[PDB]
RNA sequence: CCCGGCGAGGGGAGUGAAAAAGAACCUGAAACCGUGUACGUACAAGCAGUGGGAGCACGCUUAGGCGUGUGACUGCGUACC
RNA sequence: AGGACCGAACCGACUAAUGUUGAAAAAUUAGCGGAUGACUUGUGGCUGGGGGUGAAAGGCCAAUCAAACCGGGAGAUAGCU
RNA sequence: ACACAGGUGGUCAGGUAGAGAAUACCAAGGCGCUUGAGAGAACUCGGGUGAAGGAACUAGGCAAAAUGGUGCCGUAACUUC
RNA sequence: AAUUCCUUGUCGGGUAAGUUCCGACCUGCACGAAUGGCGUAAUGAUGGCCAGGCUGUCUCCACCCGAGACUCAGUGAAAU
RNA sequence: CGAUGUCGGCUCAUCACAUCCUGGGGCUGAAGUAGGUCCCAAGGGUAUGGCUGUUCGCCAUUUAAAGUGGUACGCGAGCUGGGUUUAGAACGUCGUGAGACAGUUCGGUCCCUAUCUGCCGUGGGCGCUGGAGAACUGAGGGGGGCUGCUCCUAGUACGAGAGGACCGGAGUGGACGCAUCACUGGUGUUCGGGUUGUCAUGCCAAUGGCACUGCCCGGUAGCUAAAUGCGGAAGAGAUAAGUGCUGAAAGCAUCUAAGCACGAAACUUGCCCCGAGAUGAGUUCUCCCUGACCCUUUAAGGGUCCUGAAGGAACGUUGAAGACGACGACGUUGAUAGGCCGGGUGUGUAAGCGCAGCGAUGCGUUGAGCUAACCGGUACUAAUGAACCGUGAGGCUUAACCU
């Protein structure tokens, strides 16, 4: 459950450390978003040389968040990191080629079929 | 709303509602009966009868109950002396209320609440 | 088609055996009894007036009683009258189980939701609250402006104000059925149905085909 | 805030239609002590429902 | 109550091991992908357990690649297929809402013996 | 003298020309508020009247005839300075 | 040592809410500043209205101040309502 | 103007915690603040708690939240040192 | 510029975005040297801008605790 | 001018259509895709922030779109007081000056308990022509009406390729709204634990009081969203724009004049809800009352005693019902409430004793002790014998049967 105006994490290394969310995107009004989501952010942080700069905007996918998600038994599986992934703004598909830390399966799709891949731990 | 719920306000907050029922319980178990509304009086009925529950076992630990609600081990101690063998077969019920009618300085209702083995 | 009568037995879930957890409703449906076949001729409109369950004896009146002794049937907890759909007929002593509703796969179903009491319109009609600071006197759940100035110089019908929300007749659609437990006379169906557990309720099938 | 006429003493009547009062219906006699109370209510001199409820 | 309890009694799983809190235990769960019903595990520590009968639950705290994984079980629900106590716990609370954060050196808990 | 709290206040009883002179006391207007009678009044729109007028009630009476009170319905009609 | 520091009383009155037919003709509540000094306060004393006094803001001079209050001219005057 | 949350000068200084006339609980001592009794809608007042988010709110981080003790370690720009 | 009309001047900073601020630029409508000028540590319930912390400020409110509102009894205004 | 407060915001709007998305056409300098334009169509929908008091605008990034106006430039007896617009103060500027500047800057009290109309609710009265109790009927009125994306058809029609359809279908979203607490949570100052200071219980032990619930950690029921069910229709009818059919007037031609069709989120519906104060008060089913008499102004009249039904009301216990009313359930025959019993729940191994240890403490007894609203039971208490109300067969006029 995250909206704009929200610190994540970067959990790959496409270069950044801390970005913003700017923009919940998928229609209009759309208040919140979760895990395997589309949303436009900033970038707060990136190393002293990366893939990705200060302040570039782009897109990225939501990969953990603070206040979990649910699976079909009702349970849900929540973690301690509003988590995200960085993508392409256009071919819509990460820049970084190492997962750091663990996913989900709402993750996959043929979307995302790279990234849980790349992925470290698949829940 | 208060749906499904229990309890009564009775305009107080609940450190005078705790420490009037413990003035409550303590005057009537002293003389088994008492004068009071009709609002305090089907209340006390969840107060004092699981007392009269509790009195129907003398641990020494249930010594410490009873002064741990009360403060008062002359009520401590005529519960077990005497309520808890006087009262030791009923299944409940161990009171009875009498609307007796108003107050007089306020229009309030009152009501007479005793014991049922007062006699 | 003729609808059903249940009572709102409480709400849980039903696990499948592949890990999807179901909540349901636990519906009873007792044995509808029909007491009174409303036709053309009489009535203009035909339409059966059913009871099911019972109530004590000393609180059915006689005016009551000898509605069910002209039909010569056990006095309900109620009556209640559904609409016959054509070349659907009955006759006046029959009861219905919920064996009828064994075919179906979405239901409707109709019942009086909970009373909450009077509301505020912020919670009746899902307003804004306004600012609780930033200078706010007095006015942190009002509805603020009601009208205008003068041209339309009053307040208008139907305006969303405060007042009783619920205790009233809502009917949830399409809702699944899950499981007729015709045994012990149940019904499990998908969904939070209106109203408090065992308040009585409407189970007709579902209106949208 | 405030009137802008002055009411009627006939609407005064009317704003005072509902506002009767409620004798009772019937007392409860007492049937042991003979004298008549308030419907589940004692009597005045701790009877009620026949029975000496209370020495007062 | 009389008939919602009939319906719960017909779905609760025998096989439940009982425990407490504070306990490490594993859980394998199934994971369905194509037609590959492959038996993922999982396993960490029990900080909560919320008992309602059919509808009871629990919740099992790990530490998985560095970043805390909570996921809350319910307990009878047919896609957990194992809960193996792995280790008994010696806590003192119910509930380990302080062991979503206490970390390293305050991760520890001494195991129970009695 | 009776009610009442030994009250308050009243009711008798007496006084006096008179107490509808009782001391909150000549006379008691209006506003205001009653209580009773009458008639109207619960599908009906507006300075509240007026004009017409059903009915009821009611007085003379010769209940004819009318007075009186009420105003069913209806025509007309937007206070005053 | 200090128109020194923190900070009670004390002395303020900065912010916000309340209050606005108020508990109150200016206050309460919560925080605020100063708090050995150009401090604060008790008891007196003095300065009088075109005058006083004023770290000045027309500020203050008995809930009154760009000219205090009271009495007198005085039934000022009013091409106005 | 009130049996009015205001104002009013001096004196007296128990115990425990505590640097303290801070507080916090008490003693001595004095009270329970002149309508109650219920009910436990909205809304308002005063509060407490809050998933995820963390100022985006807004004129404005107003208000709230938060920080806060002692001892020790450590401490920039600049400086009129 | 507490002074610049034009004017959201231009450039730079900052922000994703900055009619604000910051630093330049001087084209100073209509700076200016004791009605001082330009600086300045310290100071400030001083103005504006930025960040961290912080959180019902907001998203989007939800619940509960008291005080009223409401019922009854006694009392009993107001402005208009 | 004996007072009609205005900028902007906020909260609530509502209307128009001169239509932004969506819907339907026509033409194209419309291969398709994408458009252009005009017509029909107002049912629904129709951004967030940076900036500045703003409006506006600029910008960033969304949407399917980010319609335009009317409403005292809607909306202060609803809010905000930033802008404007009091007194304080300063600069620029002007004036000798006092002063002033649609020059700027700093600071700068937002009263109103609702009589009426109105509106949302909820009642009482009376009526509906014997009384009562239900079932309704459904006049009318209200709700509701959004869309993305993906896939299929099919990389097909089209197209040199690039690109890329119509139509038809599916799936999933967003936004909204309803239901709701099974789940996920929050709350849960009535449940349990922890802990500080102090006070008290003779004292220890053990408690309690007070310290924002003293400070915490939890947490039942309920209530709750972020939790999760469902909704938006399809269909029908008449249509708009528009497309036609046959076809004269007018030997042709012509959608029109006769006749016939098609045609849109508009309309009527169809969905939900209200609903006989629908005075036009409707319908159905059930139940109850079958006395004596006088009186005169005979009258749809006055009274007396007898009778008091169905039932209703009142009373009590009460509710997931509730401001109060109203509504529901129960009142001994009885589970209505409380207690109780069993449970469950949460809390987390009580106290007491034993043990170890100088002791703090730890271990044993011990998932102990406890447990709010809960589950299942239990009449143990409180739900009274009454009494009350409401009566005694129900006007006239026809007709239509039957006598
Ligand atoms: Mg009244």
């Amino acid at each position: 459950m995250i909206q704009e105006q929200t610190m994540l994490n970067v959990a790959d290394n496409s270069g950044a450390r801390r970005v913003m969310c700017i923009k919940v995107l998928g229609g209009s009004h759309r208040r919140y978003a979760g895990v395997g989501d589309i949303i436009k952010i900033t970038i707060k942080e990136a190393i002293p040389r990366g893939k990705v700069k200060k302040g570039d905007v782009l897109k990225a996918v939501v990969v953990r968040t603070k206040k979990g998600v649910r699976r079909p038994d009702g349970s849900v599986i929540r973690f301690d990191g509003n988590a995200c992934v960085l993508l392409n703004n256009n071919s819509e598909q990460p820049i970084g080629t190492r997962i750091f830390g663990p996913v989900t399966r709402e993750l996959r799709s043929e979307k995302f079929m790279k990234i849980i891949s790349l992925a470290p731990e698949v829940l | 709303m208060r749906h499904r719920k229990s309890g009564r306000q009775l305009n107080r907050n609940s450190s005078h509602r705790q420490a009037m029922f413990r003035n409550m319980a303590g005057s009537l178990v002293r003389h088994e009966i008492i004068k009071t509304t009709l609002p305090k009086a089907k209340e006390l009925r969840r107060v004092v009868e699981p007392l009269i529950t509790l009195a129907k076992t003398d641990s020494v630990a249930n010594r410490r109950l009873a002064f741990a609600r009360t403060r008062d081990n002359e009520i401590v101690a005529k519960l077990f002396n005497e309520l808890g063998p006087r009262f030791a077969s009923r299944a409940g019920g161990y009171t009875r209320i009498l609307k007796c009618g108003f107050r007089a300085g306020d229009n309030a209702p009152m009501a007479y609440i005793e014991l049922v083995d007062r006699s | 088609m003729i609808g059903l009568v249940g009572k709102k037995v409480g709400m849980t879930r039903i696990f499948t055996e592949d890990g999807v957890s179901i909540p349901v409703t636990v519906i009873e449906v007792e044995a509808n009894r029909v007491t009174q076949v409303k036709d053309l001729a009489n009535d203009g409109y035909r339409a059966i007036q059913v009871t099911t369950g019972a109530k004590k004896a000393n609180r059915v009146t006689k005016p009551e009683a000898g509605h069910f002794a002209k039909a010569g049937v056990e006095a309900g907890r109620g009556l209640w009258e559904f609409r016959l759909a054509e070349g659907e007929e009955f006759t006046v002593g029959q009861s219905i189980s919920v064996e009828l509703f064994a075919d179906v796969k979405k239901v409707d179903v109709t019942g009086t939701s909970k009373g909450k009491g009077f509301a505020g319109t912020v919670k009746r009609w899902n307003f804004r609250t306004q600012d609780a600071t930033h200078g706010n006197s007095l006015s942190h759940r009002v509805p603020g402006s009601i009208g205008q100035n003068q041209t339309p110089g009053k307040v208008f019908k139907g305006k969303k104000m405060a007042g009783q929300m619920g205790n009233e007749r809502v009917t949830v659609q399409s809702l699944d059925v899950v499981r007729v437990d015709a045994e012990r006379n149940l019904l499990l169906v998908k969904g939070a149905v209106p109203g408090a557990t065992g308040s009585d309720l409407i189970v007709k099938p579902a209106v949208k085909a | 805030a405030v009137q802008q006429n002055k009411p009627t003493r006939s609407k005064r009547g009317m704003r005072r239609s509902h506002d009767a009062l409620t004798a009772v219906t019937s007392l409860s006699v007492d049937k042991t002590s003979g004298e008549k109370h308030l419907r589940h209510h004692i009597t005045a001199d701790g009877y009620y429902r026949g029975r000496k409820v209370i020495a007062k | 109550s009389n008939i919602i309890k009939q319906l719960e009694q017909e779905q609760m799983k025998q096989d439940v091991p009982s425990f407490r809190p504070g306990d490490t235990v594993e859980v394998k769960v199934w994971v369905v992908e194509g037609s590959k019903k492959r038996l993922q595990a999982f396993e960490g520590v029990v900080i909560a357990i919320r008992n309602r009968g059919l509808h009871s639950a629990f919740t099992v705290r790990k530490i998985s690649n560095g970043e805390g994984v909570e996921r809350v079980f319910q307990t009878h629900s047919p896609v957990v297929d194992s809960i193996s106590v792995k280790r008994r716990g010696a806590v003192r609370k119910a509930k380990l809402y302080y062991l979503r954060e206490r970390t390293g050196k305050a991760a520890r808990i001494k195991e129970r013996l009695n």
